[PDB]
């Protein structure tokens, strides 16, 4: 079984380099690659000691992917994994999905396609990208378009950067949000959505850290990955695999949004003077002061959840929590789905990295849910984005590439009828 | 890989440009003779962007001077910094047009723009995929208005999906250095408004208000200004050159602040700029970069915002900073002043970090706002020229060189028509 | 004298219109 | 059994200079080599380099033949004013070499075809060995100009001069361009800047790994007169794309995962092929695979097995069986100041197909359009030639080309 | 092995041989006094194709000064490399021509040919296997041109198999020093076309030009621009001299770029040549050297080729440099500028690698092209010829010598019939 990783964008391969960091830290591999079995899923063996990723770092900038040719792990990757063009999309969708991504992406595809032949049993792909930008967006929208016509069956995990309400750097990111997620729609078979602003709350409550910069935004993503892999990876007590979350969590083939959290996040000092059990980081994974998205699922209603748990965890107890949350009134499930919750334990606990802020914790939880306070970030999307639109501003960047006003009142209207189908799976 | 062809025109070109010159040579340390000589792998990796490698270290300015007098190409070569320009990029007429924008558009660019453009082309063949062009001219004189912009007008019918910088000084009542101010600023503007994919808008007057309250200099002279000017070039462009965690192009840039084509002239800012006597007693924190960024009298324009509206604003940090930080800041000061912001378009304000910061300094920041407001000037330049050009004032030395009537007519009603349509918009 | 500016004139025609057609030329074969 | 090399030209004899190089720093397995070669040119710069340069005491002295002037890319005149004084000399003494012989499996000559001593004492040579011997077999490894990269201008009318001798004297022809491989450089061992040192350092890599069945011994040995059934399907088909896996930097080969299934594709692909031709627009007639090293027979077995299910690519609807396998035990070695990394298994692999007719018809209009104006004509008559030969040899590449075009069908 | 004798005719050719051999000798580090003095081994190996060993490591070149006026020779025994010569070979009448081609032709020339030739032969025997003969001389002038023509007659009919290199210089009326220019040049030419095997065609004008444009000297003396024609000479036989990875003798030249035999007028450029200020602002790459070689304001030659096609080209390199770059520039320039070159010919560019720089420099480079430009000149000599000829100016001073009416109508039917011959390769 293998899995393998891409990342698109300056967002996407920086989480990458923070990904890479834990698995190696985690499986006892030095930085230049080899060993001073369960590292297959990830790591290929060249058969001479060096141990090689499976992932492709591939973006149109060039300034952030050598950094990462010369940082500690120069010797990690193999060269033709790292892909870097040579002039940027600049925060504009039609650009990274016309102009320049016609370019970079068979390059891309004709790599990925060598990855999967060296796999055996694979599992799937898992993405990331930030929608905010244009290589992440643009190029993005179209890899996953090649990549449904090619091998449709195998699963694409899409841990994606959704653009936060209040929040921003860009100006002309509402259209490019709206439009990647046209697609976005009808090609990622299970997509998680990861805000920015709730990410920054979480470091500045629960780490108690009052100047974060991306760096703990991205370890702590990582771990949540980690979290969710251990099941791939090792052996536990009651393990799901990747295409386990294709079915159980997804009621209709246009409803896969899922809300992220994990439990629980604490500093160096809290861990020593408070106490982890199995039932208290079940609750703490479902208050919304520890979610990745900013919504209220207090606002929305409950299809189905699914939960991670890592490290010394009995199953006797993680079935009694989650049945006095069912007791519990303050959440709602929805009256079709009797039964709502996809329960899972593993054997190793978390590891931590040197140099991280994430302390060594007895035993952890990744709760990944669906819901239909979703629904609502989608309309707060479509308010602002509607509101420029009309008047025609940025417009006239997109149609000068090549695009015309046809694909944004049929994008426009298509998450308009998203937003009926939303309000109607939950009445 | 990302390239910046420099091009100097005139005598405020040529003092702007010197001074450039030598802060970024001095950012990637390489000394007076041109022979690298710094310590950081760093400053090495990004050195294709503004220099070519000759020989044994001597690392040669990718930039074209282009003047009429040889007073100021002497004067180049004479200063420090002096002897790293190639001589061959010296390209220079001899005869002098002299404040006299028809000379320079018709007279003498026609003899002398062939050789520049070819200067240029060698230039930008040389290296291999080009940015973008960056002019530093004035509007007010004559070898660097109707010169600089007969060039920028040829140069974008050569290369048309590229981009163009031009920072361009304008004349203002207060600083009167010639008589015929605004029949060169009102025709130099048309070809500009057609023409350059964006403008940064100084002037002379926000330069000496600066050197007086914020600077207090004793004896500001031009070198003060031109390091002033320099500051805010070399900021705009530090993210091409050095990586940071969250990059901002010239072309991302562009696209981010400009809504409508026509709406591409910006007011620019500098900070940290503090006095000596007071540079002790400051802290370098996000909310101090901030609040003296985005105060009115540290434009280097004379346009006051407030007396308009901001369509969209963009700030360019440089140093090591929390990325948390520089985007509460700009909500800060969106959310409180929401009036002084357009309301079609929420999040008006564009932000990025590099992470290498300018010698001297530990945090930096570069201002860029597109406000509404620079209507002003066009108003303020455009009565002056009504008030000639009702009576036939100064007309002869433009009519008797090639130009007619209706040159003066159709630049009036396009820059007319522009600060109208600012209105609109506002 | 006048007869010199018109060959001085034409060549400098010509010449500009040869470098044209090269660039025609190029980008046909680029294109196939 | 022993196996003697002949070199021709400035380009024959730095390619020896390189493979001989190799010869020494890889070595009873030797007695096949160990030199049994004869360096022979009509300008004496680069033959006198060898006699002055580190393998001064290797060579003996007489084996280095040297004229007193060059032909100067001219076939007539070094084919029939200046051949005619020197290639008696040099196969007066091959003879006696290959008296010195008792089991000889054949020659194998070096002749780049653009120039006049690569090509005109080239097929001059030939003909008096085909005649003198007949039966044994001269593998002819010869360098084709490329169509785009080019550094002469009279060597269309040389290619196809050479070529009417080169169908019917030699038994096994490999091309081998200069593009393709500044392309196999410049893509695999991404060197941005390559010379001349560094392509024929590759090109003994090739000849090296066909003649170690000789040498050493392998699983599945493999002669010479081998290649002479498995490839050529009829007595006139006998040209022979290259290539060879992996070509691959220090670095990069570490980083890898190097096997038998991954290099059996990458030497069918067309971005490793030694002749600039795309064998997309042809169909394989057959196929031959020298493994070196360590090679069990299963994976080879598994590898040639995808390719057949492939639809990428064709293979005539002739050969079921189109495929001659062979492996040998010793691994390949480096030399240093090299390139290639030190790999514990490669595959050099030589095949037959229709993708050839291309070049043939490619190089057809350069030729025809400088003959129809007469061009540089003159030259060549006053040597000795008249028209005679030129339409003849025209006409000679125009029969191939339906000859191929036949067999393909 | 191959051997050079060279011929020098005249006061042109006298001064340009001195500093020949001047940059020869210090080529193969032989001192003013003639023995050996270099360091390299290479440089030993081939001096015979230059020199002969004559007792006590003495090497004196192979070298014939010819001429009819004492002038010329003392100023050459005067001056340092002007006591290795052998003073048997200072072949030397007495009466002088004077700018007469008559009297260098049939009157003066009958008395002299003989002792050349004598010395000619016992110093071409000298040597094994020659290789060609190599003659430096004047079109416009009357011992230079008559007597050198004549010599060049002579010895075809003797040796009609070996090479013939000729180095000529022609007249334009830019640069007019004679009166009678046309009367002689259009008789050179008319004797060139059927007896030398190519000509590589040099003019004072360009010459003149490049000094002041590229090399930007202040006063270039005679000795610059022979300096100049020397350091051509010098890089089309360092074949011979130097290994290299590609060899390209003079045989090997003369088959690559002319496709017809009448059609073996060249023009000649040399690179890199830089001013002294600016020689340390530069690269040494091959794009910098190409740049340099096609550039049509490089040529020798006082004829613009891009007035014309090219019908091929040559391009002789010498340094540690890639083959390959060397083939992707010769094609580059095939494919963007291909209105410029001949259709029915791919590949008008033959290409060469020594490996062995000139002293001083790093790498070099060598042009020679046969363009269809080579006609004007031809035309704007006829032109001047039919001017006097029409109407019998100067035409006693020859006529009383020999030449009748008809030798002039000759040349004109000849130099006509050749113009139209590139007119119709066009
Ligand atoms: N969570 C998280 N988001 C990031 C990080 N870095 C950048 N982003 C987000 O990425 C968005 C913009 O996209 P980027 O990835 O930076 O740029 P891009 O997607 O490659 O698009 P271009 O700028 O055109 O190249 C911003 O809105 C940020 O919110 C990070 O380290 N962590
Ligand atoms: N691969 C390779 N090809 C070479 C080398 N040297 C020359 N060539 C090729 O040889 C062709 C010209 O023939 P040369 O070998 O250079 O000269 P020649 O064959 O001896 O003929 P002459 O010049 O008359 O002596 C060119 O097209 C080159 O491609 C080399 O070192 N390696
Ligand atoms: N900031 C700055 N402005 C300058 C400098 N020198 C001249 N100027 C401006 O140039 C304007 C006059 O333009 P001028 O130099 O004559 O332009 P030119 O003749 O076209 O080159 C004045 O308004 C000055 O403010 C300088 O060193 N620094
Ligand atoms: N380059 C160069 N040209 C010269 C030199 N001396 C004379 N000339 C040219 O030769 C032409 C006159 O030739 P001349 O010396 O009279 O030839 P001669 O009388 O036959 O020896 C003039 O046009 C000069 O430009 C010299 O030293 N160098
Ligand atoms: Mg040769």
């Amino acid at each position: 079984r293998e899995v393998i990783s891409i990342h698109i964008g300056q967002a996407g391969i920086q989480v990458g380099n923070a990904c890479w960091e834990l698995y190696c830290l985690e499986h006892g591999i030095q930085p230049d690659g080899q060993m001073p079995d369960a590292f297959n899923t990830f790591f290929s063996e060249t058969g001479a000691g060096k141990h090689v990723p499976r992932c492709i770092f591939l973006d149109l900038e060039p300034t952030v992917v050598d950094e990462v040719r010369t940082g500690t792990y120069r010797q990690l990757f193999h060269p033709e994994q790292l892909i870097s063009g040579k002039e940027d999309a600049a925060n504009n969708f039609a650009r990274g999905h016309y102009t320049i991504g016609k370019e970079i992406v068979d390059l891309a595809l004709d790599r990925i396609r060598k990855l999967a032949d060296n796999c055996t049993g694979l599992q799937g792909f898992l993405v990331f990208n930030a929608v905010g930008g244009g290589t992440g967006s643009g190029l993005g929208s179209l890899l996953l378009e090649r990549l449904s016509v090619d091998y449709g069956k195998k699963s694409k995990l899409g841990f994606t950067v959704y653009p936060s309400p209040q929040v921003s750097t860009a100006v002309v990111e509402p259209y490019n949000s709206v439009l990647s997620t046209h697609s976005l729609l009808e090609h990622t078979d299970v997509a998680v959505m990861l805000d920015n602003e709730a990410i920054y709350d979480i470091c500045r409550r629960s780490l108690d850290i009052e100047r974060p910069t991306y760096t703990n935004l991205n370890r702590l993503i990582a771990q949540v990955i980690s979290s969710l892999t251990a099941s791939l990876r090792f052996d536990g007590a009651l393990n799901v695999d990747i295409t386990e979350f294709q079915t159980n969590l997804v009621p209709y083939p246009r409803i896969h949004f899922m809300l992220s959290s994990y439990a629980p996040i604490i500093s160096a000092e809290k861990a020593y003077h408070e106490q982890l059990s199995v039932a208290e980081i079940t609750n703490a994974a479902f208050e919304p002061a520890s979610m990745m998205v900013k919504c209220d699922p207090r606002h929305g209603k409950y299809m189905a959840c699914c939960l991670m748990y890592r490290g010394d965890v009995v199953p006797k107890d993680v079935n009694a929590s989650v049945a006095t949350i069912k007791t519990k009134r303050t959440i709602q499930f929805v009256d079709w789905c009797p039964t709502g919750f996809k329960c899972g334990i593993n054997y190793q606990p978390p590891t931590v990295v040197p140099g991280g802020d994430l302390a060594k914790v007895q035993r952890a939880v990744c709760m990944i849910s669906n819901s239909t306070a979703i629904g609502e970030i989608f309309s707060r999307l479509d308010h602002k984005f509607d509101l420029m639109y009309a008047k025609r501003a940025f417009v006239h960047w997109y149609v000068g590439e090549g695009m015309e006003e046809g694909e944004f009142s049929e994008a426009r209207e298509d998450l308009a009828a998203l937003e009926k189908d939303f309000e109607e799976v939950g009445a | 890989m990302r390239e910046i062809v420099h091009i100097q025109g005139g005598q405020c070109g040529n003092q702007i440009g010197a001074k450039f010159w030598e802060v970024v040579s001095d950012e990637h340390g390489i000394d007076p003779t041109g022979t690298y000589h710094g310590d950081s792998d760093l400053q090495l990796e990004r050195i294709n962007v503004y220099f070519n490698e000759a020989t044994g270290g001597r690392y040669v300015p990718r930039a074209i001077l282009m003047d009429l007098e040889p007073g100021t190409m002497d004067s180049v070569r004479s200063g420090p910094y002096g002897q790293i320009f190639r001589p061959d990029n010296f390209v220079f007429g001899q005869t002098g047009a002299g404040n006299n924008w028809a000379k320079g558009h018709y007279t003498e660019g026609a003899e002398l723009i062939d050789s520049v453009l070819d200067v240029v082309r060698k230039e930008a063949e040389s290296c291999d995929c080009l940015q973008g062009f960056q002019v530093c001219h004035s509007l007010g004189g004559g070898t660097g208005s109707g010169m600089g912009t007969l060039l920028i007008s040829k140069i974008r019918e050569e290369y048309p999906d590229r981009m163009m910088l031009t920072f361009s000084v304008v004349p203002s009542p207060k600083v009167s250095d010639t008589v015929v101010e605004p029949y060169n600023a009102t025709l130099s503007v048309h070809q500009l408004v057609e023409n350059a994919d964006e403008c940064m808008v100084l002037d002379n007057e926000a330069l000496y208000d600066i050197c007086f309250r914020t600077l207090k200099l004793t004896t500001p002279t031009f070198g003060d200004l031109n390091h002033l000017i320099s500051a805010v070039m070399s900021g705009i462009t530090c993210c091409l050159r050095f990586p940071g965690q969250l990059n901002a192009d010239l072309r991302k840039l562009a696209v981010n602040l400009i809504p409508f084509p026509r709406l591409h002239f910006f007011m620019v800012g500098f900070t940290p700029l503090t006095s000596r006597g007071s540079q002790q007693y400051r802290a370098l924190t996000v909310p101090e970069l901030t609040q003296q960024m985005w105060d009115a009298k540290n434009m280097m324009c004379a346009a006051d915002p407030r007396h308009g509206r901001y369509l969209t604003a963009s700030a360019l940090f440089r140093g090591r900073m929390s990325t948390k930080e520089v985007d509460e800041q700009m909500l800060n000061v969106q959310n409180k002043n929401s009036s002084y912001f357009v309301e079609w378009i929420p999040n008006n304000v564009k932000s990025s970090v590099c992470d290498i910061p300018p010698k001297g300094l530990k945090m930096s920041a570069t201002f860029i706002g597109n406000s509404t407001a620079i209507q002003e000037m066009f108003k303020r330049v455009s009565e002056q020229f009504t008030a000639m050009f009702r009576r036939k004032a100064f007309l002869h030395w433009y009519t008797g060189e090639g130009m007619d009537e209706m040159e003066f007519t159709e630049a009036e009603s396009n820059m007319n028509d522009l600060v109208s349509e600012y209105q609109q918009y506002q | 004298e006048a007869q010199q500016n018109d060959i001085k004139a034409l060549r400098r025609e010509l010449e500009l219109k040869k470098a044209k057609l090269n660039e025609l030329h190029e980008d046909v074969r680029r294109k196939e």
